[PDB]
DNA sequence: TCAATTGTTATTACATATGGTTCGTGCAAACAAACG
DNA sequence: CGTTTGTTTGCACGAACCATATGTAAATAACAATTGA
């Protein structure tokens, strides 16, 4: 929208491609990560965690 | 569970269900009936307009909160719009007399 | 007794008819011949018709009685094979097509086949339209099956996919993975996954959720094309902010950012346009509005504006 | 596979097991019901059954 | 303070009423038009506004002959 | 903005205006790209952008193209909600008959033709023809061929014959009849026939072509040609996550249609033979009905799974159509809900909310107050502040929420008092905290019930909770005028506790200066917490206005009954802490409280009474123990004496003297006096079995077992669990219903052996069933009852009548079940009340009779009483203040506005649960009795006819008067009078139940409503419960509402039209102003549901009972609904015209009458 | 004019034509840098 | 404030590459309605 446009030149920021997604702790829930699974695809490439 | 503003139903603009879509509670039809026993009208018509489902409604009423002006424009409800729309969708012409 | 059932109509309708006598159907080509001659005889017995031919030869190159013999021996025909229609129809009866709409779209097909047949050829007529009915029949499961139609090209590869892999479940024992399938089948491996992913038959709105309550698919789903209270307030109040901000700088730097921008007005005017509002060269008012810029960088003068980010 | 799969994974009578106890997993695993595809409804089930 | 309204609903009547021009003098008070005609004692408007009411300094006779004389002097 | 809602026929051309282009393919979404793929069910050309502002080919993405129409797609630019409000249209190739109007039963399309149902389904399927005005020479216009015939008649006549099939038939049927014709034939018929069944027929048939004629619909209208379609908002096609898809079922329906019409209009282009075109037909009308209705066509239509599609009616009708689910009841913004735990210290005008709850309840507010004091520069900044919880934003929670009230709801709100306002305070929990009075209200306990709160925003809704809800403003119930806050267990345990008298305790007879005195003495261990002491005890008077006298004196009574007396308020008599205070006692001192010094000192009293007794309570400690069960010494030998009882009556029996039957019987009666002496035999030793000395020999006094003191005091318990825990628990009947013949003489004490526990379970488990499938009938009723009576508001303030009901006591078998006080208190005198021997005037005529006047009355024994009541009242829409009486919510009269019909109907369902039930729910149904008492209908000389198989006649001749009227009375109903007799109208010939209606229609509306409310009260008092008359009155008069023109005269009204009463008593008064009037009327009387569904407006109608038949008789009438309705204006979402909202529609109906 | 029954309502597959989509390129317009 | 030089983007224009459309095979209760005695 306009007068947003504007702020993002005067401040020199530029807009990301990309939203946020990531998974957040529910709010209230607080505990601690016992354990961690990564299931990929067959064809894709296997980051480093995996 | 606890609920200011949230998500809302797709083809009702109405909040969702219990604390899974972080939705609002269901002011039943006995409630309604509580506050009909009671003199609260006002109370009544935020209920089921501004705070449930005037889509115009609820927007005003949250910026007018924001900036400590507690009035509400009630509007008309979406749900009753729906309802007209489907009614229309028969055979059956009904309409809002003297617009 | 009575009954409401449209098929139950339709066959009592249709059972009147006996089915057929060898040599009758060849009869019934013979008289719908004798129609499309009486036709005939009737066109080219016009001058005018002739003439028009005759034109139409040199450009390319550069009648109720015939008619009634040919409508009648079409209804006899068709009405006699209906029961044809019925066998090969009530085959795909569960393909997401009611057995009335295959019913149809197989009549559909018949009336072509008796149209098209040709009775020189000495061959039953079963044969001939069977072919067409069964073309029109699976066209119009291709067609109007889906909700989200897909063509037919795509639905015969959607078909070939999935004969291919019931072959592989056999032949292999538990499942073919779609890099598996590259093997059997021909393709890049890319396609097949995206012909896996054709969304298949969405779930209807009011399928009951778990543990048999009243509540339906349609009470989880939410509106995603809706405008957050609080965003709305944050654009009331940077739209508040911004006038503010503008209102405090000189009064022609105020409106060619005003108009650079689409800021309270229609759309945003190019640098030209304001120069030929403003009478002034075109870099003048770039320049302005950098300076205009650099001005409201100012610290102490759009604090806010850095908040609302 | 489908009816095998639709009896089991979808039906009435198979249930996430209740598994918050060793008393309530094995007083569900040993347990009797007149619903399901074959018996009574909740809706018009009836005081004297 | 403010724990039940009985002397209040004495004064105006009908119960109706009185949550009407409470309302209407609450709303009064909250935009910056007007200010209490009873010593604040940290209240929200409503309650100020009922503490009016039972003081006898506001009613809805009254509040119309206010809106009525501000009115009348806005001519200036 | 809109003053009224109009219903009617569609016409074609008015669904086309409404369309905003054709639905021409069946097409949704493209499959790859999921743009709409035009021009289909979703078409951006047709039903407007799918994002906001921007055109779906990408020409155009800036909010300045605004309101031009692109041209490489021909999509509108404007917001996407515009979705929700544009619709299509498909123009049906072939007309379909409208399946509501069709089906309706009676069918409107087989009314108005005069042609059966069963013809018209038979032309409609293709499977006969119908004449259409084919010619006046040898076929009839409404006469039916089949094949066979129209094959015949087809040579022998070619012109002058019209016979065709299907809908196109219907239609031009129904376009060809001219109404005012057929009216007046038919007004001709009615007028020259003579027969009862044919009458009403033709009285149908003639209302119903006079309302078609009167509104602008045509019949031809029925016959769809063109199919609006519902904009595709309403029927979503949105992507879940995955790439799967959820649809709608209407996208389904409409794609089925929109598949057969394109079908059957290429089968017509192709001129396929008849059948093929016939079964297209019947297979495009198939589908049109599935997309209306999915019903009404024997087998509704699944869709991929095995379930049904979900119809256009079906989303409208039900306990899950919108009227009940969406408009009725909504889910709301600003609502949380929790558990609920006790929290005794707080007042009863506030309630713990835990900080989380609040912070998330309460966040705009939190937002404003940031912004306001500079915390926060920005909205966002005040957003992340709340998220981090920063330590101020819990100061300014605390502010915001410092007078706020907020409603606590439970889950089954079973009356008014189910919502509370409280004020807040802020709790370091999760829990809700209740104050412990206001648990009874809710019918609320604490093992693990939860509560619902919700936040009024608006002043106007703050202050209705803050006067009107507030749990202060709410201590009397509504439905009687007792007390609804009365400490209930626990603290009744320690206020009975701390006010009983032993015998001899610690500092017995010893003198007092006064209550602090004795709180000395007791806390600092020189008394006993009861001692009989003197004391010296001030009392305070207010026998005239305002004054109080203080009266001095020296009491005898004890140190505990001196100490609670600290917390009397000042102008009560010290009578009242004199005695042990049982439950009923604190209920009848809080009454009086309330009656005497006010509301304010009242809640105090409330609030000090339960915090003493909690005190008293714990510093008791009286705890349950084994042996405070104690079995009676003689148990033993009671069953024992019974056991040989039973011995020698059954050897009895095997000696052949008494059948089995009068054995069991005989047995039964044994066994029940043996359990009778068994439980008199235990109260005996545990309630004053305690025996102890005071310097002397022995003296005996109340026992201080805890079960006996938490039975006796009426905490918990009753006399009937106490003998289940120590003596016998009586006999235990199957749930078929016999008695068990062997009955568990085991308590609980002891064990029970396998056999009893088996028995016992036999009937524990049928209760619990009875309990669990109860409420939902309860429910139904109070249901029925609300909607019934939802429109019943106090207009006036005076009607004026003079007429009134004689109020007198109650009394069958010459005991009083209910005494004049209870029933003439709180209601307004209709006549001058006299002396009984007519002395003078004891009160004047309007005056409402408070409990000063009722002591009057008692003390002057006056036997009866006429006071107004709501069924006599003469106001229109409402009725007056002075008719109704008391308001018993609170103290003073009514005022205008309350609405009384709801609460009512809420007081009389709250007590169902108590509940038979079912004799509730026929009477108010006005249910007749399966074999009615037959009344005498006139009053003369009774005489008999003829008798033969056809069954007596029965003639009652008057003096004077002609007596056309011979009753077929069955000869197996025996006479109560002989033949040669004279009788009065509305006396009893035969013997039974006497059916309401006739009631009503013999002896009068006073009489009618004398025997419902009689009936239910009842069965209410032998249930126990209490409720005042004035909520039957109500329901009475809401079902009294309508009435029949016996003669119309010279008003504009029919013979056999059924009028509201209150329309022909305008009518009646206007007459009077011209001389003709000629109008008469006899009143009917309509049980709750029926009375209920036939009222003026169709939308409170349609809301609540079956829906598509109120939409059909709305249309086809072409009603137009004037709202005027709490049920109209709460789903339109206007302020309802009963509370503050009154005020507002009273002036809404002054700018109206200009 | 009664009385029993019926219905409604409530808790394949292969070939061909064209057509749209994706991709690379060019030109002018529209910015962006650095001086005078 | 203009001038010279240099850089990125929006339309418009082929090309071709795959996508589409089309054709062708010989329970319980209650209450009215309707039909039948
Ligand atoms: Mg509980
Ligand atoms: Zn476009
Ligand atoms: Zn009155």
């Amino acid at each position: 929208t306009p007068e947003e446009k504007l702020l993002r030149a005067i401040f020199g920021e530029k807009a990301s491609d990309v939203k946020d997604s990531s998974l957040r702790v529910p709010n209230g829930v607080s505990g601690t990560v016992i354990d961690v699974q990564v299931f990929t695809r067959d064809g894709v490439e296997k980051d480093k965690r995996a | 569970h606890a609920r200011s503003t949230g998500s809302y139903s797709l083809v009702t603009q109405q909040p969702l269900g219990g604390k899974a879509q972080f939705g609002g509670q269901r002011f039943g039809e006995m409630e309604v009936w509580a506050l009909e026993a009671y003199g609260a009208a006002y109370t009544l018509q935020e209920m089921l307009t501004v705070k449930s489902d005037d889509v115009n409604g609820r927007t005003k009423m949250y910026k007018n909160i924001v900036d400590g002006n507690h009035q509400m424009e009630p509007g008309m409800p979406e749900s009753f719009n729906v309802l007209l729309k489907e009614i229309r969708s028969l055979g059956i012409n009904i309409e809002l007399e003297d617009e | 007794g009575r009954t409401t059932d449209p098929v139950r109509m339709y066959m009592r309708e249709m059972g009147t008819v006996e089915l057929l006598t060898r040599e009758g159907e060849i009869d019934i080509a013979k008289r719908i011949e004798d129609g499309i001659n009486q036709v005939q005889c009737s066109v080219a017995e016009y001058p005018e018709a002739i003439t028009y031919l005759l034109e139409q030869y040199d450009r390319v190159e550069a009648m109720s009685i015939g008619e009634a013999k040919a409508r009648r021996a079409k209804k006899e025909m068709v009405e006699a094979n209906l029961r044809l229609v019925i066998s090969i129809a009530k085959k795909y009866t569960n393909r997401g097509l009611q057995f009335l709409d295959l019913i149809q779209e197989g009549n559909i097909g018949l009336m072509k086949a008796v149209d098209k047949f040709e009775y020189r050829r000495g061959y039953k007529f079963s044969t001939y339209a069977t072919w067409w009915i069964r073309q029109a029949i699976t066209r119009s499961i291709a067609d109007q099956a889906r909700t989200i139609r897909i063509p037919v090209h795509m639905i015969e590869t959607i078909n070939k996919l999935n004969r291919i892999s019931r072959q592989m479940l056999q032949e292999m024992g538990r499942e073919p993975t779609p890099e598996e399938l590259a093997e059997r089948m021909l393709m890049p491996e890319d396609k097949i996954r995206k012909v896996l992913k054709i969304a298949k038959e969405p779930i209807s709105m009011e399928t009951p959720i778990g543990d048999d309550e009243d509540s339906h698919l349609g009470d989880f789903i939410e509106d995603t094309t809706l405008e957050l209270p609080l965003d709305s307030a944050t654009t009331e109040s940077l739209r508040a902010a911004t006038h503010d901000v503008l209102a405090g700088l000189t009064a022609r730097e105020a409106k060619v950012l005003r108009m650079r921008f689409g800021i309270d007005m229609n759309t945003d005017y190019t640098l030209e346009e304001v120069g030929k509002q403003f009478d002034v060269t075109r870099e003048r008012i770039r320049q302005i509005e950098a300076k205009a810029l650099r001005k409201l960088r100012h610290p102490s003068r759009s604090e806010v504006l850095r908040s609302f980010l | 596979s489908a009816a095998v799969k639709e009896f089991f994974g979808s039906s009435q009578l198979s249930q996430f097991m209740d598994q918050n106890n060793p008393l309530s997993e094995i007083t569900h695993k040993r347990r009797i019901s007149a619903l399901g595809p074959g018996g009574l409804t909740r809706e018009r089930a009836g005081f004297e059954v | 303070a403010r724990v039940t309204v009985q002397d209040a609903v004495e004064k105006i009547g009908n119960r109706f009423d009185l949550v009407l021009v409470a309302a209407r003098r609450a709303r009064q008070m909250q935009v910056g038009g007007k200010d209490p005609l009873v010593p604040e004692e940290n209240d929200k408007t409503t309650v100020i506004a009922l503490r009016e009411i039972e003081e006898g300094l506001i009613n809805n006779q009254i509040l119309d002959v206010r809106e009525r004389q501000e009115q009348q002097e806005q001519e200036a | 903005e809109f003053d009224a809602i109009k219903i009617a026929l569609a016409s074609p051309d008015m669904i086309r205006s409404w369309s905003f282009g054709e639905v021409k393919k069946p097409e949704t979404i493209n499959y790859r790209t999921f743009k709409p793929e035009r021009d289909g069910l979703f078409c951006a050309r047709i039903f407007g952008p799918v994002k906001d502002y921007e055109c779906l080919c990408g020409k155009y993405k800036r909010l300045k193209h605004r309101g031009v129409i692109c041209e490489k797609c021909g999509v509108e630019v404007t917001q996407t909600k515009v979705r929700r409000e544009r619709m299509g249209h498909i123009e049906l190739a072939s007309p379909t008959a409208h399946i509501w109007f069709l089906k309706s039963l009676p069918s409107r399309i087989g009314l108005l033709l005069d042609m059966p149902l069963r013809d018209i389904e038979r032309v409609l399927y293709f499977e006969s023809y119908v004449v259409i005005e084919g010619g006046m020479t040898n076929l009839e216009r409404q006469q039916i061929l089949t094949e066979e015939q129209y094959l015949d008649a087809l040579e022998e006549f070619g012109d002058e014959f019209d016979a065709k099939m299907g809908a196109e038939a219907i239609q031009a049927l129904l376009k060809s009849m001219d109404l005012e014709q057929e009216c007046e034939q038919l007004r001709e018929e009615l007028n020259e026939t003579n027969s009862e069944t044919k009458r009403k027929k033709l009285t149908k048939r003639i209302k119903l072509l006079e309302a078609f004629v009167q509104s602008g619909n045509k019949p031809e209208w029925m016959i769809l040609t063109v199919l609006p379609v519902l904009p595709p908002d309403l029927r979503p096609l949105v992507p879940l996550d995955g790439g799967r898809f959820a649809t709608s079922d209407l996208n389904d329906l409409y794609r089925r249609v929109i598949n057969r019409n394109n079908r059957l209009k290429r089968l017509l282009d192709l001129a396929a033979p008849d059948i093929i075109v016939r079964n297209e037909k019947r297979m495009l009308q198939e589908a049109v009905d599935a997309l209306l209705d999915n019903g009404r066509r024997g087998r509704a239509i699944t869709g991929s799974n095995k379930r049904p599609l979900k119809s256009l009616a079906d989303m409208i009708k039900g306990k899950q159509g919108r009227f009940r689910q969406n408009l009725l009841g909504k889910r709301v913004d600003y609502s949380g809900r929790s558990v609920i735990t006790v929290g005794p210290y707080l007042r009863l005008h506030q309630c713990g909310l835990p900080k989380k709850m609040a912070l998330e309840l309460f966040k705009p507010f939190i937002y404003g107050k940031l912004e306001l004091r500079g915390l926060a520069t920005t909205i966002k900044a005040a957003k992340k502040m709340v998220e981090r919880e920063e330590a101020v934003v819990w100061d300014i929670l605390d502010e915001v929420i410092r007078e706020h009230p907020v409603l606590l709801n439970r889950a089954p709100t079973l009356h008014r008092l189910g919502i509370q306002a409280f004020e807040p305070v802020l709790i370091e929990g999760k829990a809700i905290q209740l104050h412990p009075l206001v648990c009874a209200a809710y019918n609320a306990d604490f093992d693990g019930d939860q509560m619902a709160v919700h936040v009024p925003l608006t002043l106007e809704a703050q202050l209705e909770a803050r006067a009107l809800m507030m749990s202060t403003n709410n201590i009397l119930s509504p439905a009687n005028g007792e007390p609804i806050i009365v400490p209930s267990q626990d603290v009744v345990l320690g206020l009975y506790y701390m006010t009983r008298d032993c015998v001899n305790a610690k500092g017995e007879g010893m003198v007092l200066t006064g209550p602090k005195e004795a709180e000395r003495l007791y806390r600092s261990g020189l008394a006993s917490l009861h001692a009989r002491v003197k004391v010296r005890i001030t009392e305070y008077e207010k026998d005239a206005n305002g004054e109080l006298v203080a009266k001095t004196s020296l009491k005898d009574t004890t140190v505990g009954r001196a100490i609670l007396w600290m917390i009397v308020p000042k102008g009560l008599p010290y009578s009242i802490v004199n005695q042990a205070l049982g439950k009923k006692a604190i209920s009848k001192m809080l009454n009086t409280c309330y009656r005497i010094l006010g509301l304010k000192p009242t809640v105090i009293f409330a609030d000090q009474i339960m915090y003493t007794g909690f005190a008293y309570a714990a510093r008791s400690g009286a705890s349950v123990g084994i042996d405070d069960m104690v079995i009676p010494e003689k148990k033993h030998e009671i069953i024992s004496e019974a056991e040989a009882e039973v011995a020698e009556i059954q050897e009895q029996f095997q000696s052949g003297l008494v059948t089995a039957g009068e054995r069991y019987n005989k047995v039964i009666d044994i066994w029940a006096a043996a359990n009778d002496r068994v439980s008199k035999a235990m109260m005996d030793n545990l309630q004053t079995e305690t025996v102890i000395n005071r310097d002397g020999q022995e003296e005996k006094q109340v026992s201080f077992n805890s079960i006996y003191m938490m039975a006796d005091s009426g905490a918990r318990g009753s006399a009937a669990q106490i003998r289940q825990l120590a003596g016998m628990r009586g006999l235990m009947a199957k749930p078929d219903g016999s008695i068990i013949e062997t009955p568990i003489t085991a308590n609980f004490r002891e064990g029970l052996n396998v056999l009893q526990y088996f028995i016992s379970t036999h009937g524990a488990r049928k209760g619990l069933a009875d309990t669990a499938l109860k409420t939902a009938n309860s429910g139904y009723l109070t249901r029925r009852l609300v909607d019934v009576a939802q429109d019943l508001v106090v207009t006036e303030d005076d009607c004026g009548t003079h007429e009134g009901i004689m109020m007198t006591p109650v009394i069958e078998g010459g005991d009083v079940k209910e005494p004049l006080r209870d029933r003439v208190l709180g209601r307004v005198t209709a006549e001058d009340v006299l002396k009984p021997g007519t002395a003078d005037i004891l009160v004047p005529r309007n005056t409402l009779l408070h409990e000063q006047w009722c002591d009057l009355l008692e003390e002057n024994s006056v036997d009866a009483v006429k006071v107004r009541s709501v069924v006599s009242c003469d106001t229109d829409f409402g009725v007056c203040a002075h008719c109704y009486g008391r308001d018993l919510a609170r103290g003073h009269i009514i005022n205008k506005g309350e609405a009384i019909g709801v609460i009512a109907a809420q007081s009389i369902g709250e007590p169902g649960t108590q509940l038979g039930l079912p004799r509730v729910a026929d009477l108010f149904e006005a249910r007749r009795p399966k074999e009615p008492a037959i009344l005498a209908e006139i009053s003369g000389i009774v005489s008999f006819g003829k008798e033969t198989k056809g069954k007596r006649r029965l003639v009652i001749t008057p003096v004077d008067g002609s007596d056309p009227y011979e009753e077929m009375i069955p000869k197996w109903r025996q006479l109560n009078v002989f033949e040669g007799e004279r009788v009065e109208r509305g006396d009893v010939i035969s013997d039974g139940p006497e059916a309401p209606h006739d009631i009503l229609r013999l002896r009068g509306v006073h009489a009618v409503t004398r025997y419902i409310v009689n009936e239910v009260q009842d069965v209410y008092r032998l249930q126990g419960v209490k409720i005042n008359d004035k909520h039957i009155e109500v329901i009475v008069r809401q079902m009294l509402r309508k009435a029949t023109i016996v003669n119309a005269g010279s008003s504009d009204f029919l013979e056999g039209e059924q009028v509201e009463y209150s329309r022909v008593k305008i009518a009646n008064r206007e007459l009077e102003a011209n001389g003709k009037v000629g109008a008469t009327y006899s009143r009917d009387l309509l049980g709750i549901t029926k009375a209920s569904l036939a009222t003026e407006s169709f939308i409170s109608a349609a809301s609540f009972q079956e829906t598509t038949r109120v939409l059909t008789e709305a249309a086809v009438a072409g009603k137009r609904d004037e709202l005027r309705g709490l049920k109209e204006n709460v789903i339109v979402g206007r302020l309802i015209p009963a509370g503050t909202g009154y005020a507002y529609h009273q002036d809404r109906m002054r700018r109206r009458a200009a």
